RNA sequence: AUACGUUAAGUGGAAAAGGAUGUGGAGUUGCUUAGACAACCAGGAUGUUGGCUUAGAAGCAGCCACCAUUUAAAGAGUGCG
């Protein structure tokens, strides 16, 4: 099993991919359609992906969501958050505004609620040093 | 919390004869042993179980208490399924071969080496690598087993000669 | 010691008005393995049923001293208690039993708990 | 690195120690603090030795305590120079010590970073030295 | 190494005396030492 | 010689700072048959290396807000890497 970052409209050139996965016996002509099959709902974004590796070389992929905290950046309206959090509060959000993200995150997240999901989120706001409003 | 209060059951066939003063002369089908044993320990044989007592919670006491049911437990197993230890040979050019009761050994040195095992021992051969020494008594196949390993003390830089199965030899960086 | 206390009399509180119940030993309990679990149990409902391996002779068979006085069999070795609040019981007697046949920790061949006064044989 | 700005004589008898401590047997100022054993004399460059060691380890936290300012020169007659023919020169100084005194003292500081503070004076100090904490009866 | 004043390391160190001669032994051979 | 002990090195019959599961007594305290120290079998966190960074370094360049959830349990980290 090898997670990799492939971008989601692109899928052929070896040095992104090419022998790392070449060498665990994978098909590579066979699978970069399916790349840009079902990541062009969400093209020009660099989605990860997990690979599980079956004995008779069968493979199966679960495409996951962009980086979390990211999206923190775009709510709050500011390009990078303090490199002294707390201490230089230069952000706010509101609560209504953290539920928006949270739930685009919920099939990347493990959180078994809603609610859950929320506090999640809460602890990668507090990083950025944006208050919870 | 202690070791010598626990008891000791035996599967048999394995006798114990209560010899003064004191031997301990345990007996079977695959051999037979003579502890010594130092008059203030007291042995007993309950059926099938051997036993050991403590004469008092003296500190001398108490370190000679938990050793006797140790030694016994092991000649008793020595006796029954008996025991063995492996040795891992690695390298390229290195490999053993008996010859008659000696065990001649093929080390890198220039120089031939033989071992000869000593009576109630002995010393099969099932592969270059791998190397067994059978034998009833604990204390003497693992004293072969360090004179084994004496020919060769092992090398921290590269896997070489007499390795224990399994043991982590530390890795070494070369330049 | 106050609060062993709390171990004891909240479990027994679950008891009461528990419905069914499965054995699961401890063996190879892989995390991965519990995570499976877990999810299934989000499905049947949230946090209402429970996990604890607070299997000791000394702890939770004094619990099954008021009900259920079928645990004293099974209570040597390893166990992973499960109890239901809600839920009509159908799948909890089976989703646990898919997952030892397929790898993922000795079922212990189910040695059964209570539905009636019986042991073994998961429906 | 500590030195009186003026003294009324150039030099002085060396005493006699005995006894317990006249005073500044108890710790108050710091929340923990050296206490000596035995009595013995203190060069200047000891002092020095000891309160740059604890600077170090200590980084961030409480001012380091001095209870002890020495006064007391040690004669220092220049070498081969043949016995009598007037007294020597105070080369440096050295405070007076007795057997109980609160050599130095700690405040402000975590319990574990204060065990090893008062442990690396101990070794720059010739006197034997044990553990000390403020008592509040009180 | 042989020092008066042998002392641990590391975690891994132990002090075992051997013939009236203290020594602490480690996993990592360097931390061998013996006092006298 | 008698009685209660202590000492194991020839200390007794040669010093020190310092070091040590040496041993004999005394005291205090944590946990502890609603379970202790040893183990031997179980698993190791979830978003996540998370913010600020250094080409990249994800438990770990190092400076830290070092968060909250899954819960039988685990620090967004004890350590060998």
């Amino acid at each position: 099993v090898v997670k990799l970052q492939i971008p989601a409209g692109k899928a052929n050139p070896a040095p992104p991919v090419g022998p790392a996965l070449g060498q665990a016996g994978v098909n590579i002509m066979g699978f970069c359609k399916e790349f840009n099959a079902r990541t062009a709902d969400q093209a020009g974004l660099i989605i990860p992906v997990e690979i599980s590796v079956y004995e008779d070389r069968s493979f199966t992929f679960i495409t996951k969501t962009p980086p979390a905290a990211v999206l923190l950046k775009k709510a709050a309206g500011i390009e990078s958050g303090s490199g002294e959090p707390n201490r230089n509060k230069v952000a706010t959000v509101k609560r209504d505004k953290v539920r928006e993200i949270a739930e685009t995150k919920m099939p990347d997240l493990n959180a078994a609620d809603v609610e859950a999901a929320m506090r999640m989120v809460e602890g990668t706001a507090r990083s950025m040093g944006i208050v919870i409003e | 919390s202690r070791v010598g209060k626990k008891l000791l059951e035996i599967p048999s066939d394995v006798t114990v004869t209560l010899n003064d003063n004191n031997t301990v002369a345990v007996k079977g089908p695959k051999g037979e042993l003579t502890r010594t044993f130092h008059p203030d320990m007291e042995i007993k044989v309950e059926d099938n179980v051997l036993t050991v007592a403590r004469p008092s919670d003296q500190k001398e006491h108490r370190a000679l208490h938990g050793t006797t049911r140790s030694l016994l437990g092991n000649m008793v197993e020595g006796v029954s399924k008996g025991f063995e230890r492996g040795l891992e040979l690695v390298g390229v050019g290195y490999r053993a071969s008996k010859s008659g009761n000696k065990l001649v050994l093929n080390v890198g040195y220039s120089h031939p080496v033989e071992i000869v095992p000593e009576e109630g021992i002995e010393i099969e051969v099932p592969s270059q690598t791998k190397v067994v020494v059978k034998g009833t008594d604990k204390e003497r196949v693992g004293a072969i087993a360090a004179n084994i390993r004496a020919v060769r003390s092992p090398e921290p830089y590269k896997g070489k000669g007499i390795r224990y199965e399994g043991e982590v030899v530390r890795r070494k960086e070369g330049k | 010691a106050i609060e062993t206390k709390k171990v004891v009399v909240e479990e027994i509180a679950s008891k009461l008005k528990e419905s069914k119940s499965t054995i699961i030993v401890d063996y190879r309990g892989l995390n991965v393995s519990e995570v499976t679990e877990l999810r299934k149990q989000l499905r049947e409902a949230n946090v209402e049923f429970k996990v604890y391996k607070n299997t000791m002779t000394r702890r939770a068979v004094e619990q099954a001293e008021l009900n259920g006085l079928n645990d004293f069999l099974t209570g040597p070795n390893a166990i992973a208690f499960s109890t239901e609040d809600v839920v009509a019981p159908a799948k909890v007697l089976n989703d646990f039993a898919k997952n030892h046949e397929a790898l993922e920790i000795k079922a212990g061949v189910i040695e059964g708990k209570v539905s009636t006064v019986e042991e073994v044989k998961a429906l | 690195m500590l030195l009186p700005k003026r003294v009324k004589y150039r030099r002085e008898h060396r005493g006699k120690m005995r006894g317990r401590a006249k005073g500044g047997t108890e710790v108050h100022f710091g929340e923990f603090g050296i206490q000596a054993l035995e009595a013995s004399w203190i060069t200047n460059r000891q002092i020095e030795a000891a309160r740059i060691a604890m600077t170090r380890y200590m980084k961030r936290g409480g001012k380091v305590w001095i209870k002890i300012f020495p006064s007391k020169p040690y004669t220092a007659k220049p070498l081969e120079v043949r016995m009598g023919s007037g007294k020597g020169a105070p080369e440096g100084w050295v405070a007076v010590v007795k057997p109980g005194k609160v050599l130095f003292e700690i405040s402000g500081v975590s319990e574990e970073v204060a065990r090893e503070a008062l442990r690396l004076a101990s070794h720059k100090l010739p006197i034997k030295t044990k553990f000390v904490k403020r008592e509040e009866i009180g | 190494k042989v020092r008066p004043s042998v002392k641990p390391i590391c975690e891994k160190c132990k002090v075992i005396r051997r013939k009236g001669k203290v020594m602490v032994i480690c996993e990592n051979p360097k931390h061998k030492q013996k006092q006298g």
